[PDB]
C-alpha cells in the first residue's frame, strides 16, 4: 500500500 | 556524474539437462545509469524472444534486470549474453558455461 | 523471520518530448508483488504476484491513482533538480526514491525508511529516528527546510510505522502459502581441474528463498576466504535465488575443505565435501 502523498523537492 | 558498470552473470533456472525446456538468464546489475542494452545469443545470434524484469535497484542506487528466455538446451548449441551500455566502449559478451 | 515490504521507484527525464519515464515496483520480502510501467498501455499499477489479485478494483483504482502522484512529483523534482544544480535541458537525469518498513519475527515494526537519489547519488533520507533528515549537500538542504515546514517527515512516520507495517501484516497472511514458506538451498558441489597441480571447487546452493545466505569456505576446519570466489546472488526466474562459492585447492587435497552453508530454511547449517 502506496504512501498517501509524497512532496516534491 | 561517474557511471558504474554492470556486472554479468549468465546462467539457466533450472539445472541444465539437454531436451528439458528450461529457461536461460542474463543477470544485469551494479550498473548506472540505467540505460542498458542486453540480448541473449543461440549460436552467436540474437535471440529474439526474450523478456525482462521491472527495472530496480539496489541500496547503492545501482540497477539490476533480469533478462530470461525460454530454451531447450542441447549439446551442440552455444549461449552467450551480451550487453551494451554507456561505461562500454564495446559490447561485453559472457557466454553461458553449463560445466560451472 | 523478518520481513519487510518496499517500494522502489524510478525517473528518468526525456530531453527533447514529453514526460519521463517511470518505473514503480513493489516488494514483501523477496517477492515482487506490483508494478507500474508508464509505458506499458494499461496505465494502471499491475499484480505481479498470486495473492495480491484478491484486492478488489478499489484497491487497483486506489493504487494506481498514489502512483500516477508519485510520478507527477517526481517530474516535477527532475525539473527542480536541474534548477538547483543549475543544468541544461539537454542531459537525460535519474530521481530514485525507496521507501518501506522492516518488522520482526513478532511482526511488530523495527525500522522504517524513506531515501531519495539524484543521478545515483544521495540526495536526501530519512534518519533512523524518523525525525530529521540527512542531506548531503547545500541543493539537499534546501529540500531539507521545505520538508521542515512541511512536516513531511511527521507524515511519513506514521505511514511507515502505521500503514506501512499494516498492510505487511495482511500481504503475509493473504499470501502465506508462499510468503510465510522459506524454501531451503539445494546444494551440491562440482570439481574442475585447472592445471595438473590446481583444481577449483564449487559450491552450489540452488533454488532458496528468501534471499539472504551465507556461503563459506573452511580448510582443515578453519575458515578460508584467500583463494576463494563468492558470486552475487543471484534470481533464478521462479521467485527463488542461487549463489555459489568457490576455492581453488592443491589436486589431491580436497578432502581438508569443507562447505558451510546457513540458510533461514536449514534448521542447522549444512556441510558439504567433495569425496
Amino acid at each position: 500500500n502506496l504512501v498517501p502523498m509524497v512532496h516534491t523537492v | 556524474m561517474i557511471q558504474r558498470t554492470p556486472k554479468i552473470q549468465v546462467y539457466s533456472r533450472h539445472p541444465a539437462e539437454n531436451g528439458k525446456s528450461n529457461f536461460l538468464n542474463c543477470y544485469v546489475s551494479g550498473f548506472h545509469p540505467s540505460d542498458i542494452e542486453v540480448d541473449l545469443l543461440k549460436n552467436g545470434e540474437r535471440i529474439e524472444k526474450v523478456e525482462h524484469s521491472d527495472l530496480s535497484f539496489s541500496k547503492d542506487w545501482s540497477f539490476y534486470l533480469l533478462y530470461y528466455t525460454e530454451f531447450t538446451p542441447t549439446e551442440k548449441d552455444e549461449y552467450a549474453c551480451r550487453v551494451n551500455h554507456v561505461t562500454l566502449s564495446q559490447p561485453k559478451i559472457v557466454k553461458w558455461d553449463r560445466d560451472m | 523471520g523478518s520481513h519487510s515490504m518496499r517500494y522502489f521507484f524510478t525517473s528518468v527525464s526525456r530531453p527533447g518530448r514529453g514526460e519521463p519515464r517511470f518505473i514503480a515496483v513493489g516488494y514483501v520480502d523477496d517477492t515482487q508483488f506490483v508494478r507500474f510501467d508508464s509505458d506499458a498501455a494499461s496505465q494502471r499499477m499491475e499484480p505481479r504476484a498470486p495473492w495480491i489479485e484478491q484486492e478488489g478494483p478499489e484497491y487497483w483504482d486506489g493504487e494506481t491513482r498514489k502512483v500516477k502522484a508519485h510520478s507527477q512529483t517526481h517530474r516535477v523534482d527532475l525539473g527542480t533538480l536541474r534548477g538547483y544544480y543549475n543544468q541544461s535541458e539537454a542531459g537525460s537525469h535519474t530521481v530514485q526514491r525507496m521507501y518501506g518498513c522492516d518488522v520482526g519475527s513478532d511482526w511488530r515494526f523495527l525500522r522504517g525508511y524513506h531515501q531519495y537519489a539524484y543521478d545515483g547519488k544521495d540526495y536526501i533520507a530519512l534518519k533512523e529516528d524518523l525525525r530529521s533528515w540527512t542531506a548531503a549537500d547545500m541543493a539537499a538542504q534546501t529540500t531539507k527546510h521545505k520538508w521542515e515546514a512541511a512536516h513531511v517527515a511527521e507524515q511519513l512516520r506514521a505511514y511507515l510505522e502505521g500503514t506501512c507495517v499494516e498492510w505487511l501484516r495482511r500481504y503475509l497472511e493473504n499470501g502465506k502459502e508462499t510468503l510465510q514458506r522459506t524454501d531451503a538451498p539445494k546444494t551440491h558441489m562440482t570439481h574442475h581441474a585447472v592445471s595438473d597441480h590446481e583444481a577449483t571447487l564449487r559450491c552450489w546452493a540452488l533454488s532458496f528463498y528468501p534471499a539472504e545466505i551465507t556461503l563459506t569456505w573452511q580448510r582443515d576446519g578453519e575458515d578460508q576466504t584467500q583463494d576463494t570466489e563468492l558470486v552475487e546472488t543471484r534470481p533464478a526466474g521462479d521467485g527463488t535465488f542461487q549463489k555459489w562459492v568457490a576455492v581453488v585447492v592443491p589436486s589431491g587435497q580436497e578432502q581438508r575443505y569443507t562447505c558451510h552453508v546457513q540458510h533461514e530454511g536449514l534448521p542447522k547449517p549444512l556441510t558439504l565435501r567433495w569425496e
